[PDB]
């Protein structure tokens, strides 16, 4: 089996260097043209570099050429893209990715086979933070048809993504959480909701369990209707 | 006689990369039997033309070892590698001698080997100060300097850098695009019997 | 550079159907482009190449066709696992250019979305922020609109929306509408609303409060 392994991601800031690796095994390293390709989050896809199977052909993308630069050894079998004057326009997923046919483009036989799972760069120029939730108080407007709806909100979580489970994960039926956003001050932010019927409302009590392994913040909030 | 493992012919004739004319390379195909009806059965291929053996009767033989060799050359000229021919390849760079007992193949790759903006991949060698003995190989890349003053490593009239480099192309013609040829040459002096192909009892 | 366009950017269809990706380019390229599938959140993988030529271990219902500055790619029978991604790839210069994303999705019945609005809360408001949600829930086309009215005054540049993945079970999508203000920006206005429209939805509905009323 062929496969590609990357390694070196993370998060930096602006202005700052970073190297990868990107391990290859399962096939001839010495006769096989390879790339470099980065994917934006729900943005389609886009070329990043790539090189030819002796080091001589080496093509940039006009936004990209002169800044990092692509270099293959064949002594340990690996690929290094090194990174210079990072932005936060860079923040993507990563993939190497093995072309077919020895040389880079231009041939009538080409075409990126074996993709890596790639790694996750961001560059960003705030820090980790603790998160404020401030719940969703279900009204007399948050209910139709014998079924409210209630959630919890969130917010200004920067570094990673957070997780949240209702009722200690008894509560999964009906539960929406939307993907994390990134607000325009530069720190992240979600909200999950639940739909419950009215006739539990007032008897049950609904706390969600926010869980942020970066800050070591463990927050539970109760969500109770709000009283006119 | 014994021994049932099949030779290598696989790893010279799929191999996506051929060696420029004026560096080729060499193999030894030993200790195996050998399996010939793959060749003409699959690849679609012009000029068999094979001296000192019918092609049809390469089963029922045994040899005494098997040399292989492989190149990329241009399409009008192919007809240069042969005993007896002249030519720029023929003098400079692969030259078949007179007493040859093998075959030859070659067949089009204008589908691998040609870019759009134009392979330089392959080289060939242009110029030489004599003729070589027959199965030799050059990796010289030093000037030759035909003008008296001696340009010593320098680019002027009268010097010239030996190497040439080709560039395939798809708007080319059929006479210009590149062709793999691959040269078998035997031996029959039959005395171990090793590499032969298949046969009962 | 070169340009390719995907003419369809999202298609619904059903099982056993037959569909067609039309990546047009700019110049004439010959034959140089190829073809790509991406799953849910994997690696994409190679569907065909020189737009004739099946690669390797790809069932013989996806096949291609085309020639100039025209390509399609075909899928002669839909099956469960075909729903994902498909990208068309140039490649006659060196800087390679990927089409903007064609993504496929199931076929299915309308939804009237449920329309739910929440006042920003009392404890949010003493830090300095203000925050109105507009919710969406089980809606089966993914297309919508969200607008922002306050004070019978279209709203705009101050918002922002997020919409779930298709449901496994009801298939259908939920749409969230933030909207940010400031403490005393919020203070200053009398009512807030929200209007959405929608192909299940018969005439705009408006799920409105006002500020003076619990
Ligand atoms: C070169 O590689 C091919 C892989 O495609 C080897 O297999 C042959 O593939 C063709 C393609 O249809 C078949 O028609 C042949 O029957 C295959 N050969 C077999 C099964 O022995 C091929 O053997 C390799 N070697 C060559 C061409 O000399």
């Amino acid at each position: 089996e062929v496969q590609l392994v990357e390694s070196g991601g993370g998060l930096v800031q602006p202005g700052r260097s970073l190297r990868l690796s990107c391990a290859a095994s399962g096939f001839r390293f010495d006769d096989y043209a390879l790339h470099w390709v980065r994917q934006a989050p729900e943005k389609g896809l886009e070329w990043v570099s790539g090189i030819s199977w002796n080091s001589n052909n080496i093509g940039y993308a006009e936004s990209v050429k002169g800044r990092f630069t692509i270099s293959r050894d064949t002594a340990k079998k690996s690929l290094y893209l090194q990174m210079n004057d990072l932005r936060a326009e860079d923040t993507a997923l990563y993939y190497c990715v093995k072309d077919r046919h020895y040389d880079s483009s231009g041939y009538f036989v080409n075409g990126f086979d074996i993709w890596g799972q790639g790694t996750l760069v961001t560059v960003s120029a705030a820090s980790t933070k603790g998160p404020s939730v401030f719940p969703l108080a279900p009204s007399s407007k948050s209910t139709s048809g014998g079924t409210a709806a209630l959630g919890c909100l969130v917010k200004d979580y920067f570094p990673e993504p957070v997780t949240v489970s209702w009722n200690s994960g008894a509560l999964t039926s009906g539960v929406h959480t939307f993907p994390a956003v990134l607000q325009s001050s530069g720190l992240y932010s979600l909200s999950s909701v639940v739909t419950v019927p009215s006739s539990s409302l007032g008897t049950q009590t609904y706390i969600c369990n926010v869980n942020h392994k970066p800050s070591n913040t463990k927050v539970d909030k109760r969500v109770e209707p709000k009283s006119c | 006689p014994n021994i049932t493992n099949l030779c290598p012919f696989d790893e010279v004739f799929n191999a996506t990369r051929f060696a420029s004319v004026y560096a080729w390379n060499r193999k030894r195909i030993s200790n195996c039997v050998a399996d010939y009806s793959v060749l003409y059965n699959l690849a679609p291929f012009f000029t068999f033309k094979c001296y000192g053996v019918s092609p049809t009767k390469l089963n029922d033989l045994c040899f005494t070892n098997v040399y292989a060799d492989s190149f990329v050359i241009r399409g009008d000229e192919v007809r240069q590698i042969a005993p007896g021919q002249t030519g720029n390849i023929a003098d400079y760079n692969y030259k078949l001698p007179d007493d040859f007992t093998g075959c030859v193949i070659a067949w089009n790759s204008n589908k691998l080997d040609s870019k759009v903006s134009g392979n330089y991949n392959y080289l060939y060698r242009l110029f030489r100060k004599s003729n070589l003995k027959p199965f030799e190989r050059d990796i010289s890349t030093e000037i030759y300097q035909a003008g008296n003053k001696p340009c010593n490593g320098v680019a002027g009239f009268n010097c010239y850098f030996p190497l040439r480099s080709y560039s395939f192309r798809p708007t080319y013609g059929v006479g210009h695009q590149p062709y793999r040829v691959v040269v078998l040459s035997f031996e029959l002096l039959h005395a171990p019997a090793t590499v032969c192909g298949p046969k009962k009892s | 550079d070169i340009q390719l366009t995907q003419s369809p950017s999202f298609l619904s269809a059903s099982v056993g159907d037959r569909v067609t990706v039309t990546c047009r380019a700019s110049q004439g390229i010959s034959s140089y482009v190829a073809w790509y599938q991406q799953k849910a959140g994997k690696a994409p993988t190679l569907l065909i190449y020189t737009a004739s030529t099946l690669q390797s271990g790809v069932p013989s219902r996806f096949s291609g066709s085309g020639s100039g500055t025209e390509f399609t790619l075909t899928i002669s029978s839909l099956q469960p696992e075909d729903f994902a991604t498909y990208y068309c790839q140039q490649l006659h210069s060196y800087p390679v250019t990927f089409g903007q994303g064609t993504r496929l999705d199931i076929e299915r019945t309308v939804a009237a979305p449920s329309v739910f609005i929440f006042p920003p809360s009392d404890e949010q408001l003493k830090s300095g922020t203000a925050s109105v949600v507009c919710l969406l829930n089980n809606f089966y086309p993914r297309e919508a609109k969200v607008q922002w009215k306050v004070d019978n005054a279209l709203q705009s540049g101050n918002s922002q929306e997020s919409v779930t993945e298709q449901d496994s079970k009801d298939s259908t999508y939920s749409l969230s509408s933030t909207l940010t203000l400031s403490k005393a920006d919020y203070e200053k206005h009398k009512v807030y609303a929200c209007e959405v429209t929608h192909q299940g939805l018969s005439s705009p509905v408006t799920k409105s409060f006002n500020r003076g009323e619990c």
